[PDB]
């Protein structure tokens, strides 16, 4: 039995840390909602 | 029922376990299907019943139809509002990449958080939720990339 607990407002943070790259990927999405690489 | 980001918890396992995250907006709770498998949810002494969902999109809404309709502009940085298990909410800014599919392009964020972070919202600069984090793929070098998964309003 699952339950929910509030964790915060949904807001943009002006001085957030910036990270992560920006990959361009060919993918397929199957009937089960799972992504795979092509 | 206040707007905002919520943890999705279960006690059916040892202690209390965070299975995911979701977004309350306009009286509707939004999360990824794989987090709840479409089960009912408790909020305090109240109950949230599923209203819409779709395994292929990997999304589910509770108490009403899917309300989130903002979309990545394809150009600008976004923020993941990561709510990791046992940890405070934190904003992470990134320029999305792109999932290219036979049915068109989807934004994707190259950020790796525990599975229980699934359902955390991705935001544009206006604070609008452009999709949810947690349905993705592992790329050649072993790292994880999440689609920016958005429903239809
Ligand atoms: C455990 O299942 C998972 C986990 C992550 C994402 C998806 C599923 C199923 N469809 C998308
Ligand atoms: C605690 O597990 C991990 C593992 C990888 C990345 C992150 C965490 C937590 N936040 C970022």
């Amino acid at each position: 039995d699952m339950y929910i607990e509030r964790a915060g407002d949904i807001t943009w943070e002006k001085d957030a840390e910036v990270t992560g790259n920006s990959p361009r990927l060919d993918v397929a999405l199957d009937e089960s909602g799972d992504f795979s690489l092509v | 029922t206040t707007d905002g980001v919520y943890r999705v918890m279960t006690r059916r396992l040892l202690g209390s376990t965070q299975v995911g995250v979701g977004v309350m907006q306009e009286g509707v709770f939004h999360t990824m299907w794989h987090v709840t498998k479409g089960a009912a949810l408790r909020s305090g002494e109240g109950r949230l019943d599923p209203y819409w969902g779709d395994v292929k999109q990997d999304l589910v809404s509770y108490c009403g139809p899917w309300k989130l309709d903002a979309a990545w502009d394809g150009l600008s940085e976004v923020q993941l509002l990561a709510v990791p298990p046992g940890e405070r909410a934190k904003n992470i800014q990134t320029l999305p990449g792109i999932f290219k599919t036979k049915d068109g392009d989807i934004g994707a964020v190259a950020l790796d958080y525990p599975a229980g972070t699934s359902g955390s919202p991705i935001l544009d600069k206006s604070g609008r939720v452009i999709g949810l984090y947690g349905n993705g793929v592992v790329i050649k070098n072993g790292s994880y990339v999440s689609a920016i998964t958005q429903g239809k309003r």
